[PDB]
RNA sequence: AGGGGAGUGAAAUAGAACCUGAAACCGUAUGCGUACAAGCAGUGGGAGCCUACUUGUUAGGUGACUGCGUACCUUUUGUAU
């Protein structure tokens, strides 16, 4: 059993009991969230192709933690023009655990 | 008050030479050559964060194209049908179903043909 | 405005001297000016002019294959002179008389508000003996104290000359920095009145 | 009111800018003088 | 000449060219890669192997194959030049 959900502008293929990192969500740790924006759900040999959203299908999950990704370094250099800039970046994420799929 | 540069100059060279680890020859052990390699490696890293998004989309398209023709449809006729019916699944998820969930990809393809496109 | 005396009653000192505002940016300027005026500038280095030797061209201008040089005591060279060598000078600033007096009127007012100014009747000690002044200061319960009097006694100055955190000073010799540095300040009633006729 | 507690008002003291120390400072290399010419050299002053 | 023990010392990798003792440079040992392959030597992707341990959505080393990619400074209308 797997499904396709939408979160953080991106789409994810999701099966029950799977950990993944999505964009930061405005939810504390430990609570429960519902994804009503479900594009496809499959259960073995029965696949419900989702016209834009499957009717009534939803996915349950809980927040595990928040954090930041590894640092990336930005360097802007223009040769023999006496210019240089530097910057760093760490992107926020949220890790969720899937604990329910039903169409 | 006379200031001696020996101690802060050494820490500044060592930061550059640590980033140049794994490079070839003088690019990993002399500061002058290693500084340019570290700057150039940061230009490529900035630029290839953009190409990475282009190169993966071209890879997903080439694989939906191969998967659609096994079902009797070209890539461009599939996308026209998918937009026509309602379906709005990504190219990243479509390319994943083409390889692994071939029976789910078949249902989506024959849904796009049934849209008379 | 009342200043409490340790044994007598309050002595009704003028509002302006004790009890004005704290002009922090003016006390900083008066403190900085005092420290800059207390340093002697006695240092010097040698320019390329006054390092010994180096009066001839080491080699001809062209044809050798070396960079152009004009003397061996150049700032670029190892034994050469300093580029901007130092000479003795003075770090003396100007502070107006009325800016200096205003700063003392801010320090004195702030000490009373911080309960770190102690006012007593006449402070006198007989015979110069550091051991005897130590006993007398603990009756007031003081450790790190500056003593300000209308005129410093000879006996009082000879004692506490060796005592570690105790300094004895005159009213007209008490610099702004001392009134901030010591944990407590001890002034006689006659020394309070002397402050009134200078700071207004 | 301690000797390590007092400070001057904001805007009453600036840092003084030193030309010729790297790219990020905005005064590196030519030091605010432009490119070649008389008014870019030691003692390169135009008489009043 | 220089060394291997033994003694002195808190410490001889403090042993007389003797406190600390960096970098260029030169070696030995182990792991992985490398003899059909063309270029500023990197980066995006990425298999396999080796080690460690919380036994694989982990950490470290290597990098077959592959897309893109002609150093830095200065002076110039303009430089891989
Ligand atoms: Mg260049
Ligand atoms: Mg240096
Ligand atoms: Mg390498
Ligand atoms: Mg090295
Ligand atoms: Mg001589
Ligand atoms: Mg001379
Ligand atoms: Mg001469
Ligand atoms: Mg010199
Ligand atoms: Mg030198
Ligand atoms: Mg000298
Ligand atoms: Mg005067
Ligand atoms: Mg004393
Ligand atoms: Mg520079
Ligand atoms: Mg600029
Ligand atoms: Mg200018
Ligand atoms: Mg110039
Ligand atoms: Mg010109
Ligand atoms: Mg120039
Ligand atoms: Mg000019
Ligand atoms: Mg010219
Ligand atoms: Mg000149
Ligand atoms: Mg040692
Ligand atoms: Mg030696
Ligand atoms: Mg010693
Ligand atoms: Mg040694
Ligand atoms: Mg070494
Ligand atoms: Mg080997
Ligand atoms: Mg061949
Ligand atoms: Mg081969
Ligand atoms: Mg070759
Ligand atoms: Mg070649
Ligand atoms: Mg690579
Ligand atoms: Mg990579
Ligand atoms: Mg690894
Ligand atoms: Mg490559
Ligand atoms: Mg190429
Ligand atoms: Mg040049
Ligand atoms: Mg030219
Ligand atoms: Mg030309
Ligand atoms: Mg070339
Ligand atoms: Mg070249
Ligand atoms: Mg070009």
């Amino acid at each position: 059993m797997y499904a396709v959900i939408v979160t953080g502008g991106k789409q994810h293929k999701v099966t029950e009991g799977e950990f993944l990192k999505v964009e930061k969500l405005d939810v504390a740790t430990g609570e429960a969230i519902d994804f009503d924006r479900v594009l496809l759900v499959a259960n073995g040999e029965d696949v419900k192709i989702g016209l834009p959203v499957v009717e009534g299908a939803k996915v349950t999950a809980e927040v595990v933690s928040h954090g930041r990704h590894d640092k990336v370094r930005i360097i802007k250099f223009r040769r023999r023009k006496h210019h240089m800039k530097r910057q760093g970046h760490r992107q926020w994420f949220t890790e969720i655990k899937i604990t329910g799929i039903q169409a | 008050a006379r200031v001696k540069r020996g101690v802060i100059a050494r820490r500044r060279h060592k930061k550059i030479l640590k980033l140049a680890k794994g490079y070839y020859g003088a690019r990993s052990r002399v500061f002058r050559v290693a500084k340019q390699a570290v700057i150039k490696a940061g230009q490529y890293a900035y630029r290839d964060r953009r190409q990475r998004k282009r190169q993966f989309r071209a890879l997903w398209i080439a694989r939906i194209n191969a998967g659609a023709r096994q079902n009797g449809l070209s890539y461009s006729r599939l996308i026209a049908g998918l937009k026509k019916a309602a379906i709005e699944i990504d190219r990243k998820v479509l390319a994943d179903l083409a390889v692994n969930e071939k029976a789910a990809f078949t249902a989506i393809v024959e849904k796009a043909k049934a849209s008379l496109a | 405005m009342q200043l409490n005396v340790n044994g007598a009653q309050a002595i009704e000192v003028s509002e302006r001297t004790f009890g004005g505002e704290f002009n922090e940016t003016l006390v900083h300027q008066a403190v900085v000016a005092y420290m800059a005026g207390g340093r002697q500038g006695s240092k010097a280095q040698k320019t390329r002019s006054e390092v010994s030797g180096g009066g001839k061209k080491p080699w001809r201008q062209k044809g050798t294959g070396r960079a152009r040089a004009g003397t061996i005591r150049s700032p670029i060279w190892r034994g050469g002179g300093t580029t901007f060598a130092a000479k003795p000078r003075s770090h003396e600033q100007k502070l107006n008389k009325k800016m200096y007096r205003a700063a003392l009127r801010s320090i004195l007012a702030e000490l009373v508000r911080l309960d770190r100014l102690v006012v007593v009747a006449d402070f006198a000690v007989d015979a110069p003996k550091t051991k005897g002044l130590v006993a007398k200061l603990d009756t007031l319960g003081l450790k790190d104290v500056l003593i300000v009097t209308d005129g410093v006694d000879e006996n009082l100055y000879l004692a506490a000359r060796n005592l570690a955190h105790v300094d004895v000073r005159d009213v007209q010799g008490s610099d702004p920095v001392s009134l901030i540095a010591y944990d407590k300040v001890l002034v006689t009633v006659s020394a309070v009145k002397k402050f009134e006729e200078l700071l207004g | 009111m301690q000797l390590n507690d007092l400070r001057s008002a904001p805007g009453a003291r600036r840092e003084k800018h030193r030309p010729g120390r790297g790219i990020g400072s905005g005064l590196g290399k030519t030091g605010g003088r432009g490119h070649k010419g008389l008014t870019s050299r030691s003692g390169g002053k135009v008489a009043p």
